């Protein structure tokens, strides 16, 4: 637990990588397909991704990003705190 | 979900490769079968002789029996290793010029290394860390010692002699002549004989008499390891045999059997092997030995290299060439270049392409057959499962349709044969196996790919006829017109990669270069 | 401007060649992977060398998740926001 | 001796779907050996 | 159809990990593979019906693992071992053995 | 066992998840039987609140009259906290009960406190736990790491001791 | 042997039990796959200490299929025997060539060749058992018996172990 | 930028850290010229009656002349608009202008002046207070590294130079007032848009350049074989170029033709 950096001292950009964004999309749509609960209010919509879409629009998704630092240590960040671009 | 069958062994990554050589040790502990005979198939024709090459022990690769080390079917066994015994060491085909490199290097008789720690240039080739240039640089310099010191004068002192243990003998010079190693004495002038270097073949065993005298120290020195690197395993003594797998017969009917390449190469050197060690008890001249051992070693050295210079290269019945083990690996067709970095893949397609102005930027027009064949596994869930139902209703003769069924349990139903189209019912975490339908996203690329514009996504619309259909536009990034141009379709098949093309790969995130 | 750092990182002159990048100390599969494969591989042998598996070529010869933009982090759980909700 | 483990009728009968490398009983429309 | 090198350095150019696994092993070819804990070789034997493990050469029936490769990568392993090679295929966490 | 010969997984100085160096526990028939009835009573306690939460008869279970009782007491907790799907588990709480030579705490404390004041092995006391000898040699020849340590006198007196304090059934 | 060792486990959870009960369905899985088990790295899994103070790791979903991997520490209870162990236990079954004695949960099997001569095999007995000079052996009566080798496989370990010295067989 | 290994190949990619499509060609205005061009152009001294405000352009053009403290200001601003010219004619010594940098200031400019409907007939009401500290913060509030040591500070400030060049550049108080005529509400819309569009062109860590540097140098040389040989036609120039000579240049041949 040695390479986890305290909260106060991370040093990465704030902004959230078309790739994260990406991988966040694809994970949330398959456990969505695979009959997860779904955190918001769902209106009309049968299709896994745009229910991610929509709560990625809320800001609820519960996952959070790690992010691997060349010499090996690490910086947690959650989904709901990455400022995301439209 | 790989093996269609269940263990217990947990699943892990790899995470290091590291190289090595075997010891004649492992080569023995490892085998399960010491290969005998220099036949395969017994005088009934019906079953493998036990011992011989196509030895049950091994593995099978015909799906009817299964292997009798494991009894796993022909679809789960990995294959086991066989092994030879040699009657004297053969030279390693792949080592010879480092075998001799190390030679020249090290004293013929008391077995040690020509230089100690007194000379200042060892201190500098043992500063330096970079094995490689390391040993060149040992070499090039104790290349030119042909007499090991007996005494060495001493740091501290030029007028005092230290004895470092030395033999004081006297070392050849080693030439290569074929698969031969050759060395020459040069007698000192002080002995009274003229500079005439006595010349005679070196003998492997000797060779490996020698090198087996290293010490751990040398081992560290000369660039070598003490548990996966000895140089004493660069001569070998045991040849391991490899399963049915490496080497699978091409069987036309029942008893019409073509064997590979390498099985009748190991078949001769097994052949080989008998004929020398049947010549060995019987006291045959010492010229009929040297000449068994040459052809031995010429059998193992074109067994796995058949491209060595300077030498014929070994034929086969047809006059073709015997293909090696390196020819399987070297070339652009080979193991690495043609089987392990690029691949033939499943659920793809290619056909020719057209130009349709109604069609949006992003919209790729795909004909129907090419819709029916290819598919998707969806996840039946309480949003989809009433127009899945419908789906499966249909069949597969019908778009849209499905072709399989998926149960929770890895099972899968063939819908075309099993007449429940209108029966099975589903439930929650079963998977239909779909066409593809409007709107799902595809890869989509022309050749040569020479940036990376040329492999975009595509939202599908299905449409009759047999082409593709691209907007005007997209022409450009592909550099493709409509005069023959065939171009290739890539169907993701799960959430993630569905994703991954739409949000990474689309055609609209690719304008400005 | 990055090929040129690339072709002098190594305090001289390194030629897009075997004999300038087959010649580096990255991994045994990487440098076997085009023109020198069967001696690269003996050489290997022969030193004991380790490879580390961390490259492209090691992660699509083993068929493995190579570390390329979408997979360069790890997605985790966070149990403190789901129970909240 | 390949049979299916459902309709449990002998002799098995069992179709070979070559375009596709599987083999299909021709009763339940199981799937028994792939590729 | 092939999906050649190109293809291979377009789709690294792009960053989507994820297709390109997909597309290498589980569309062409995938196999599994039990490896020994301390030799980390392919010679492990397993009978599956009984779930029995052993490691002959060092008489080993714990330390076994399962691994998810490409058939052609195990088929160069092999042919790079019967040349007297070993590629020792070793785990991330064995190095508390 | 005979010469000790107890391995890495079982060495006798354990690392706890603490990280501090603790000695090995063995515990005989009649530890492990009540360690395991405790643990059991517990989570059955545990479950119970847990289901008033969501929405007396304890004390009869842990005191037992019989053999028999105890014995259904056991079938009770075992269909009421495991739910019938571990067989390995009543086949051995069943081989404890049948054989457990103490059934008091407090007669196993005594016994804990005869055999380690010595200060002996752990899997030596486990096994005079265990085991009942009449004599000190038999005990000495079926463990032979008692042998040329524990004087035949003491030992004596232990079994002695040990075979007084089995409570009759 | 009963001690008390320290086990870590890898446990999956299906992507459809995403809740804020996941810690409950985590326990649940723990309790229901482990108690009971055997494992040749450390035995059968008799017992698992402090259920309440269950350890827990955040989750790592994996990324080809969406269930999330946890690593759970306990403290367990479990039974494991060595070379040259000497177990009382409880007679199974009686066979010509030796008999079979169960200890805790495994068997530990005595073939004839391991017995002094003085203990014959008595068949027209009810039960057939084994009669000597001084000591009776049958079915329920407790029985020492020295293991001598034990074999590990996934699900269980057998023993085989041997009385031919003396101090052995009914007590 | 780092390889498998983890030696760095570029302590910062491109020595700005910036994404290849957010780049496109901007002139630096300050390098060319003539002194009597630049002096006009960038120079206001609310004391001599040469290089003053005309009062119908500023709203209080009335009561700033004669001022102490907007006049230290200005100072300052020319100042550092001299060492701007002398550092920028250090750098490119043929005196060119047109260079690709980040953010198109002057469509955000124009997008400010088309959006709001300002008239250029009518006095403005900006302040130079305001003018001179919202460009000083706007280039206070320009990030690409989040470092806190002085090491990160100064690669961070060395990224920026010239950016900060350009923005002082277009961005000078006579400029506004006189070319732009533009208003408070227009004035921090093109502050908060330049800030925004310039936040948004970073280089997303998880890039792979190498592939992308060498599809972008090997694309232009398949077709680089057409007209190698337009050197061809002059005989008295046979001097190598084009395919051979890129095969030279790789090859690194210890033997020039």
């Amino acid at each position: 637990k040695e390479k986890a950096i305290p909260k106060d001292q991370r040093a990465t950009t704030p902004y959230m990588t078309k790739y994260e964004r990406a991988r966040i999309l694809g994970t949330r749509a398959l456990q969505i397909s695979m009959n997860a609960p779904v955190f918001v209010d769902l209106e009309g919509e049968t299709d896994p991704l745009r229910i991610a879409m929509k709560e990625l629009a809320e800001k609820k998704i519960p996952l959070v990003i790690r992010r691997y630092l060349p010499d090996g240590s690490f910086e947690d960040w959650s989904v709901e705190e990455l400022i995301v671009d439209l | 979900m790989v093996g269609q069958q269940y263990s217990s062994a947990p699943l892990r990554t790899v995470k290091e490769v590291q190289f090595g050589l075997f010891s004649p040790e492992e080569v023995r502990a490892i085998s399960v079968a010491k290969i005998r005979f220099p036949e395969t198939m017994d005088e009934t024709q019906t079953r493998a002789k036990i011992g011989g090459l196509n030895d049950p022990r091994l593995g099978s690769i015909d799906r009817n029996l299964k292997c009798q080390t494991c009894q796993e079917g022909m679809n789960e066994c990995p294959g086991h290793f066989g092994h030879i015994d040699l009657a004297k060491p053969v030279f390693h085909v792949g080592f010879i010029a480092k075998i001799k490199k190390v030679c020249e290097c090290v004293c013929m008789h008391c077995g040690k290394l020509l230089l100690d720690e007194h000379n200042e240039l060892m201190r500098q080739a043992l500063a330096i860390k970079d094995s490689k240039k390391r040993f060149a640089a040992i070499w090039t310099l104790c290349k030119t010692k042909m007499v090991c010191e007996t005494d060495v004068p001493s740091e501290d002192d030029p007028t005092q002699l230290v004895s470092r243990g030395g033999c004081g003998n006297t070392q050849p010079t080693i030439r290569k002549d074929g698969l031969k190693l050759v060395g020459s004495w040069k007698k000192d002038r002080a002995t009274g004989d003229a500079d005439e270097p006595e010349l005679r073949v070196l003998s492997t065993e000797e060779i490996l008499n020698i090198f087996k005298h290293i010490s751990v120290k040398d081992f560290t020195s000369l660039g070598f390891n003490e548990v996966f690197s000895r140089p004493e395993w660069m001569i070998l003594t045991c040849l391991p045999v490899p399963p049915p797998p490496v080497r699978p017969s091409i069987s036309f009917n029942e008893s019409q059997r073509g064997e590979d390449d390498l099985t009748f190469k190991l078949a001769d050197i097994l052949k080989a092997n008998i004929s020398l060690e049947t010549l060995e008890h019987n006291g045959a001249p010492h010229h009929a030995i040297e000449e068994a051992e040459s052809l031995l070693q010429f059998h193992v050295a074109t067994y796995m290299d058949n491209d060595i210079a300077g030498q014929p290269q070994a034929l086969q019945k047809s006059g073709r060439p015997v293909k090696s083990i390196r020819a399987r690996l070297k070339g652009k067709e080979g193991r690495i270049r043609g089987n392990l970095m690029g691949k033939r893949v499943d659920f793809s397609a290619r056909t020719v392409i057209s130009g349709d102005p109604n069609l949006e930027l992003d919209q790729v027009g795909v004909p129907k057959s090419i819709a029916k064949t290819l598919t998707y596994p969806e996840v039946v869930t309480p949003y989809n499962i009433d127009r899945l139902t419908q789906l499966v209703r249909n069949g597969p003769n019908e778009h849209p349709g499905a072709k399989y069924v998926i149960r929770d349990s890895g099972d899968r139903i063939d819908l075309r044969y099993s007449k429940r189209a209108g029966d099975i019912q589903l439930q929650y975490g079963w998977k239909v196996e779909r066409h593809i339908m409007d709107n799902d996203p595809v890869l989509f690329n022309r050749q040569p790919s020479l940036h990376k514009m040329s492999m975009m996504a595509h939202r599908v619309k299905v449409i009759p006829y047999s082409t593709f259909r691209l907007n005007l536009s997209v022409t450009s990034p592909y550099n493709a017109d409509f005069d023959g141009d065939e171009m290739n379709l890539h169907v993701p098949q799960s959430e993630e990669t569905r994703a991954e093309l739409s949000q990474l790969c689309a055609v609209p995130l690719q304008i400005v270069s | 401007a990055l090929l040129v750092d690339v072709m002098t990182t190594q305090g001289g002159l390194t030629s897009v060649t075997r004999h300038g990048f087959n010649r580096s100390n990255t991994g045994a599969l990487m440098r076997c992977s085009f023109e020198e494969t069967v001696e690269i591989l003996f050489e290997a042998g022969a030193s004991a060398e380790l490879d580390d598996c961390r490259g492209v070529s090691e992660n699509v010869i083993l068929g493995q998740m190579a570390p390329i933009g979408t997979g360069a982090f790890d997605v985790m759980i966070d149990e403190e926001s789901l129970v909240k909700y | 001796v390949l049979t299916c483990p459902e309709c449990k009728v002998y002799p098995p009968k069992i179709v070979e779907r070559f375009s596709e490398g599987d083999v299909v009983c021709a009763l339940c429309g199981l799937v028994l050996s792939d590729k | 159809l092939r999906f050649g090198e190109m293809e291979r350095d377009c789709m690294i150019a792009h960053g989507a990990a994820s297709f390109l696994k997909e597309r290498l092993m589980e569309a062409s070819d995938a196999f599994r593979v039990h490896i020994c804990g301390i030799c980390g070789l392919m010679t492990v034997i397993a009978k599956l019906n009984h779930n029995q493990f052993e490691c002959k050469g060092c008489d080993n029936k714990i330390d076994i693992y399962q691994i998810h490769i490409p058939y052609a990568a195990k088929l160069l392993f092999q042919e790079l071992m019967a040349m007297n090679i070993t590629p020792r295929l070793y785990t991330d966490r064995s190095r508390d053995f | 066992a005979a010469t000790l010969q107890l391995g890495q997984e079982f060495q006798l100085k354990q690392i706890n998840h603490q990280g501090e160096e603790e000695e090995l526990i063995a515990l005989n028939l009649s530890e492990a039987r009540l360690v395991i009835k405790e643990a059991l009573v517990e989570r059955r306690r545990a479950f119970k609140r847990s289901q008033k939460k969501h929405k007396a008869d304890d004390d009869d279970f842990m005191h037992s009259e019989t053999r028999e009782k105890e014995l259904e007491s056991i079938d009770v907790l075992l269909e009421q906290t495991t739910g019938g799907n571990n067989k390995d588990l009543k086949n051995t709480m069943q081989y404890l009960t049948n054989f457990s030579r103490f059934r008091d705490q407090e007669t196993v404390g005594a016994v804990i406190q005869l055999l380690k004041s010595t200060g002996l092995h752990p899997f030596e006391v486990a096994q005079l736990g265990s085991l009942a000898c009449d004599t000190a040699d038999e005990a000495k020849t079926l463990i032979p790491s008692l042998n040329n340590k524990i004087s035949d006198d003491e030992l004596e007196r232990i079994l002695k001791e040990l075979s007084n304090l089995e409570t009759l059934y | 042997m009963f001690f008390i060792k320290d086990l870590s486990l890898n446990i999956t959870l299906h992507p459809s039990f995403f809740g804020p009960r996941m810690k409950q369905y985590l326990k649940t899985k723990l309790l229901e796959e482990v108690e009971g088990s055997c494992t040749g790295k450390f035995g059968y899994i008799l017992c698992v200490l402090d259920y309440d103070n269950i350890d827990i790791q955040r989750g790592r979903i994996l990324p080809t299929d969406g269930s999330a991997e946890f690593n759970v520490k306990y403290r367990a209870v479990v039974f494991k025997p060595f070379k040259g162990e000497v177990v009382d236990g409880t007679v199974v079954s009686c066979s010509q060539h030796g008999f079979e004695v169960q200890v805790g949960p495994m068997k530990v099997f005595v073939t004839k060749h391991l017995m002094p001569q003085d203990l014959t095999f008595n068949a027209g007995s009810n039960p057939p058992s084994y009669q000597s000079s001084e000591d009776v052996i049958t079915i329920k009566s407790r029985i020492r018996v020295k293991i001598e080798g034990c074999i590990s496989q996934v699900s269980s370990i057998h023993a085989i172990g041997s009385i031919k010295e003396d101090y052995l067989g009914a007590i | 930028t780092r390889n498998s290994l983890g030696n760095v190949i570029q302590f910062i990619y491109g020595e700005d850290g910036m994404d290849a499509a957010h780049i496109e060609k901007q002139s630096l205005d300050t390098i060319g010229g003539s002194d009597a061009a630049f002096e006009k152009r960038y120079r206001v001294d609310l004391l001599n009656t040469d290089h003053t405000l005309d009062p119908s352009l500023l709203e209080s053009g009335s009561e700033i002349l004669g001022d102490l403290k907007l006049q230290v200001l200005l100072d300052e601003e020319y100042k550092q608009l001299v060492k701007d010219r002398k550092f920028l004619r250090e750098v490119f010594v043929d005196g060119e202008a047109n260079w690709p940098l980040p953010v198109n200031i002057r469509r955000i400019i124009q997008n400010a002046q088309q959006t709001f409907h300002i008239d250029h007939t009518k006095p403005s009401d900006l302040t130079i207070k305001d003018i001179v500290l919202g460009v000083k913060d706007l280039q206070e509030n320009l990030l690409v590294l989040r470092g806190k040591n002085e090491i990160i500070q100064n690669a961070q400030r060395d990224a920026v130079t010239l950016f900060c060049c350009l923005l002082r550049s277009r961005l000078a108080t006579r400029r506004v007032l006189q070319e732009y005529r533009l208003t408070k509400q227009a004035f921090d819309w093109v502050l908060s848009n330049i800030e925004a569009q310039f936040l948004r062109s970073v280089v997303h860590p998880g890039e792979m350049v190498g592939v992308l540097a060498a599809q972008s140098i090997g694309e232009p040389a398949t077709q680089m074989t057409l007209n190698t040989f337009h050197f061809a036609g002059v005989a008295s120039k046979k001097v190598t170029s084009g395919v051979p000579r890129l095969k030279e240049i790789l090859n690194v041949a210890k033997n020039m033709k």
